[PDB]
């Protein structure tokens, strides 16, 4: 149910997603379930993700393509 | 002496589990950090 | 002496300590907008 409720704060901040980004947390549990079965605390896992979290929007960041020196429309009609 | 006399070192030893308790969810042995307390504490002097 | 207001939305990052008075509720807003109010006496009003 808590991952239910996650569309319902994604529209209000987001307002889009529903149909294809909400799939993302998803699988988010798929990987993490075989790793807390044999040793690992899941302690460690999650710290783990929270230092990759927090690295993770700075890739994003390096990736990140900012939208500027576009020809008219091109660019708000490639997002609509 | 006494009779309080164990009794109290079990009263005393009975606050260990608090330490034990913090070590299994770390994934620390409970030997290796009591073994060292026992020196520690004659060593790192409270604070540390 | 503390309130504490909840609010949906947002991060726990951004929470911060208020000037000022906040209420859960709000006015009926039908057909008005007081609203921001520059030099405003705050009454209270017991009876209906």
């Amino acid at each position: 149910k808590i991952l239910v409720e996650l569309a319902q704060q994604q529209d209000r901040e987001i307002g889009d997603g529903t149909t294809s980004v909400v799939i993302i947390a998803s699988e988010l549990l798929k990987r993490a379930n075989e790793l807390v079965k044999n040793k690992i605390h899941p302690t460690t896992i999650i710290t783990g993700f929270r230092v990759a979290l927090r690295e993770a929007i700075r890739f994003i960041n390096e990736v990140l393509s900012t939208s500027v020196d576009t020809l008219g429309k091109e660019t708000l009609i490639n997002i609509a | 002496e006494g009779v309080q006399a164990f009794i109290w070192q079990e009263f005393a030893s009975a606050l260990e589990v608090i330490p034990t308790t913090l070590a299994e969810n770390a994934g620390l042995n409970s030997i290796k950090v009591v073994t060292e307390l026992r020196s520690k504490h004659e060593n790192g002097e409270l604070n540390d | 002496d503390i309130r504490l207001v909840k609010k949906v939305g947002g991060t726990i990052d951004d929470t911060e300590m208020i000037d000022g008075v906040v209420l859960t509720q709000t006015a009926i807003k039908s057909a008005g907008g007081p609203t921001r109010k520059e030099k405003a006496k705050i009454g209270l009003i017991q009876f209906q």
